[PDB]
């Protein structure tokens, strides 16, 4: 019988990988410019919430 | 770098200069040493000058030498800019495939040529 | 264009936000956003209204975790100072930071000027000059209904 | 140390170009003769002491003058300064010069500066 | 000059050794690349040299 | 979670770099640029236009006209035309 | 799940490297906060469940993490940053 | 830089090489190779030899900028080196990046 | 109060091709940087003016105290180019910008001016301390400060600068502290 917390954890893992993918795309664009990189700009608050 | 003498592209520049003076309309027979003096490459060194005559001039595929002095590699034909109407008269040769790129450098500007072409019976079709 | 329009929209809403906050979330520099903001104002024919110190005061005090009474006292000091014109042609954020520092020093929960300066975004030296200008009339600026852990005469001067 | 630096430069250049002379086939003795000639000229000048020595549109012309003469700039008597500029700053007519690794020939003497600041008004 | 002529032959023997490194693998490529890097610097220096002669 | 910088740090770093270094220069000394193009052509039969832009400070548009006179871009059967010296 | 699983998921994450200078990001300690609601002024107010039903507020708690940023310029020089509670 | 070639030490070396070319002791263009080597040695020596740090006050007469090279004409300029003070009516300063 | 001219901006076209490198080397007090601009900068000590030199021959003069000084400086620069061997003519000379600065000598309330004329004056304290005022009748921008210094710029003619200041002078007196 699945508990509520593991079901939430499985979905949270899916949100976390989507957040990591967004960070990589933003970082790749910043790396191509070469000006600098900001992790806070790369992370997306909306995807997890 | 294979075989090269002094500054790279000097041999190609010498061929380009030979074409440029003909387009300018000042035509004179020039020896390889005379061309070097004109291009200020006279102090290219004895070995480099010897290399140009022995191998670099021979290497060019379309280079033509009339006798004592070499002739421009790009265009064997003189840029007369005359008898174009006679070339047009024979449609078998289609004007000998005449190109406006060859023209406009022979002795006249494009603006003068465009006015002349419209006035003349000769017309130009560019695919 | 989006950042400049957002600043104009805050003015239309009646709840203005600091340009520096817009810069924090925007790659574009403040100077370029400001130049675009003038162009958008002409395009939409939008009227210009002065920013309100109170809206800025609440967010900064919450970040400082200052008590509500201290926040009310700081807002009263800034409002009184602008009417008195003790500070001439001075931006509201600089005046607000000096008022917050004065209120905090009087209160038990004192906040260092440099910490307030980082939260406000104004230079610490700018706050110190503003504080010196309003320091002589600082007891008058304070609301009558306030409790002072430290007296205005004994208040530290920076 | 300016004379010592110049003598050190002479030794380094001769040693480095010795290989080039050997490749050309020029005799090493001729390279030594070049080194002697370079040292001898410095002794003759006496500028630097050496260890080896010790051993309407039409009337524009009507508004004539108002231009400084170009000839005045070059007389060949000017003090010679060779230097590298980190940056040059100009405000209004005022000029600020930042220079590094520069040797100045002033009053027949050589002065080397790690860095220099020059303020001038144009 | 006869001695200089076989001195050149020793350089040709070095080129044969260079062929041996080429089959193993980069010395010949490195030497040519270094000369090209020097040429770009030389072109900038040549423009500067004319100015120094003109100035004095 | 809220901060108040006057400008983004990355933007200022780029602005300083832009003032410190100018990518290309003006269209001058076409003959000097032509000699540099000849040097690249001597080194390799075909030279990439982007590589040539790094070599010459001449604007890409002016450089293309000089390249057109002495060379024709070639697909090489892989598209991505690369400038090569004219056989003529 | 909230106390341990959320921390474990970020802890068990491969570092993301983009390059050729390489920027490496690592998610380490997780920080959590009591639920707060942001007003129009932007001043946070602690969420109340009865109040949340009345105003149709969503009951949620802000999530924070510590990110360590290390960048190599290929010059054998490494720059390290310590972002916290992002 | 080739500016260092135009110095009293550099000029004497250039003329000595020319004398060898005149006698045919050294093959032509050998002097140019020596000058290229001289530039590398002089630049390295200037970069790391160390020197006094000094400041000067002066009046600028003319400025020339070409090929990223600054040429300045200085008039009535006072140069201070440590304790010593230098007064010269005319001085020329050339700066190369 | 009378506005005092600070800068006279004039454009005059020589109408002949100019070699920028040759002009910079031959002309005294001339600096040319190709990357920064295509303009060769030449200045003369007697009149404080800046000259921009281009292949077209259009020349821009800025910072002249008076219109006569700007024309005189342009004539001097053009004749120097004529000495260099490039023919110089005065063609389409015009004064693009005239700048006038004056002080009312009384403090002015920026907030009051914004309330009466939000459309005429747009002022944001954070972007700049000084109020920015634009008036439809005169083609110039007026700067109003707590000190009361007024800067008028962008007017084609001097008369416009004086007219704009006189038009806003009663409004400034009304907002005097």
């Amino acid at each position: 019988l699945d508990l509520a917390g593991p079901l939430l954890a499985f979905l949270f893992r899916g949100m976390f990988k989507n957040l990591l993918k967004e960070v990589r795309i933003y970082a790749q664009k910043f790396i191509d410019r070469g000006k600098d990189f900001n992790l806070e700009l790369a992370i997306k608050t909306r995807i997890i919430s | 770098s294979g075989s090269s003498g002094y500054k790279f592209g000097v041999l190609a520049k010498i061929v380009n200069y030979m074409k440029t003076r003909h387009q300018r309309g000042d035509t004179h027979p020039l020896t390889l040493d005379e061309i070097l003096d004109e291009t200020q490459h006279l102090d290219i060194g004895l070995k480099q000058k010897q290399w140009l005559m022995t191998e670099a001039l021979v290497n060019n595929p379309k280079i033509e030498v009339i006798d004592g002095k070499y002739a421009f590699k790009p265009k064997y034909n003189v840029r007369d800019k005359k008898a174009l109407l006679r070339l047009l008269d024979q449609h078998d040769q289609r004007g000998l495939g005449g190109i406006l790129l060859e023209d406009i450098e022979e002795a006249l500007p494009n603006s003068q040529k465009a006015v002349k072409a419209l006035g003349d019976q000769i017309l130009f079709v560019n695919r | 264009i989006a950042s400049a329009c957002l600043y104009i929209a805050c003015r239309q809403e009646g709840v203005p936000r600091t340009f520096k906050e817009i810069c924090a979330v925007s790659r574009i520099s403040k100077k370029e956003i400001g130049r675009c903001f003038k162009l958008i104002l002409k395009a939409l024919e939008t009227s210009v209204d002065l920013i309100t110190t109170g809206d800025f005061m609440s967010r900064f005090c919450s970040n400082l975790c200052l008590p509500k009474q201290v926040q009310m006292a700081a807002t009263h000091i800034a409002r009184k100072a602008v009417e008195l014109d003790l500070v001439p042609g001075r931006s509201p954020i600089s005046v607000a930071a000096a008022a917050i520092y004065m209120a905090s020093q009087a209160s038990a929960e004192k906040r260092t000027q440099k910490e307030i300066g980082d939260i406000a975004g104004v230079a610490d030296v700018t706050i110190r000059q503003s504080y010196r200008l309003i320091y002589p009339r600082a007891p008058d600026l304070f609301p009558t209904d306030f409790k002072f852990d430290t007296p205005v005469d004994k208040l530290p001067q920076l | 140390t300016v004379p010592k630096l110049y003598r050190s430069v002479i030794e380094d250049v001769i040693n480095d170009v010795r290989d080039i002379f050997l490749d050309d086939g020029v005799d090493e003795q001729v390279l030594m003769e070049l080194k002697t000639l370079w040292e001898n000229k410095l002794m003759q000048s006496r500028a630097v002491d050496g260890f080896h020595s010790e051993e309407e549109e039409e009337p524009l012309n009507s508004e004539d003058d108002v231009s400084d003469e170009e000839g005045q700039e070059l007389f060949d008597t000017e003090n010679v300064v060779v230097c590298q500029y980190d940056k040059i700053h100009r405000s209004k007519n005022k000029w600020k010069f930042h220079l590094k690794d520069g040797i100045m020939n002033l009053n027949g003497r050589d002065y080397i500066f790690s860095k220099a600041i020059g303020d001038a008004e144009w | 000059a006869q001695l200089k002529f076989f001195e050149q032959l020793d350089q040709i023997e070095k080129q044969r050794k260079d062929e041996q490194e080429r089959e193993i693998l980069q010395l010949r490529l490195k030497q040519k690349a270094k000369e090209m890097q020097q040429q770009e610097l030389a072109q900038m220096r040549q423009r500067d040299a004319n100015l120094t002669a003109l100035a004095a | 979670t809220n901060y108040k910088p006057v400008a983004n740090h990355q933007y200022n770093i780029e602005y300083e770099r832009k003032k410190k270094e100018d990518g290309k220069r003006a269209r001058a000394d076409k003959q000097h640029v032509l000699d540099m193009l000849f040097s690249a052509f001597e080194k390799h039969q075909y030279y990439n236009l982007k590589d040539l832009v790094d070599i010459t400070k001449q604007p890409v548009v002016y450089l293309k006209e000089i390249l057109k006179e002495i060379g024709v871009q070639n697909v090489k059967g892989i598209h991505k035309n690369t400038w090569e010296l004219k056989p003529e | 799940f909230i106390q341990m699983s959320v921390q474990r998921i970020v802890e068990d994450a491969p570092p993301i490297d983009l390059q050729p200078p390489r920027y490496l990001l690592k998610f380490e300690q997780i920080y959590l906060s009591k639920p707060t609601h942001w007003e129009r002024d932007g001043a946070p107010s602690p969420m109340m469940p009865n109040e949340a039903r009345l105003r149709n507020l969503t009951y949620s708690a802000p999530l924070y993490v510590d990110i360590t940023k290390t960048v190599i310029k290929e010059g054998e020089e490494q720059l390290q940053t310590q972002h916290q509670k992002t | 830089y080739q500016l260092y070639r135009n110095t009293t030490l550099g000029n004497s070396l250039q003329e000595s090489l020319d004398e060898l070319i005149q006698s045919q002791q050294i093959t032509p263009q050998l002097a140019l190779q020596v000058l290229l080597q001289f530039d590398k040695a002089i630049n390295a020596a200037l970069a790391q030899r160390v020197r006094n740090r000094v400041n000067f006050r002066g009046s600028l007469n003319t400025y020339r900028f070409c090929d990223n090279v600054w040429t300045f004409v200085l008039n009535d300029v006072e140069f201070r080196e440590v304790t010593e003070l230098i007064k010269v009516d005319k001085v020329k300063i050339v700066a190369c990046d | 109060i009378v506005p005092q001219l600070q800068n006279i901006v004039s454009t005059v076209n020589l109408g002949c091709k100019l070699d920028l490198k040759t002009i910079a080397l031959r002309a005294r007090n001339a600096e040319y940087n190709p990357k920064r601009f295509a303009a060769v900068i030449m200045r003369i000590r007697e009149p404080r003016t800046t000259a921009l030199i281009f292949s077209s021959g259009k020349m821009v003069c800025t910072g002249a105290k008076s219109e006569e000084q700007s024309r005189l400086a342009a004539r001097k620069y053009a004749r120097v180019v004529q000495k260099l061997g490039f023919p110089a003519k005065f063609l389409d000379f015009k004064i693009q910008n005239m700048v006038g600065s004056c002080d009312v000598k009384f403090p002015i309330r920026l907030e009051g001016l914004v309330l009466t004329h939000q459309q005429f004056s747009s002022y944001e304290p954070e972007l700049f301390p000084g109020l920015i005022y634009r008036m439809i009748k005169p083609r110039i921008v007026l700067l109003i400060f707590v000190s009361g210094k007024v800067v008028l710029t962008g007017a084609k003619v001097r008369a416009e600068i004086y007219e704009a200041f006189e038009n806003i002078y009663p409004i400034l007196k009304g907002f005097r502290k």
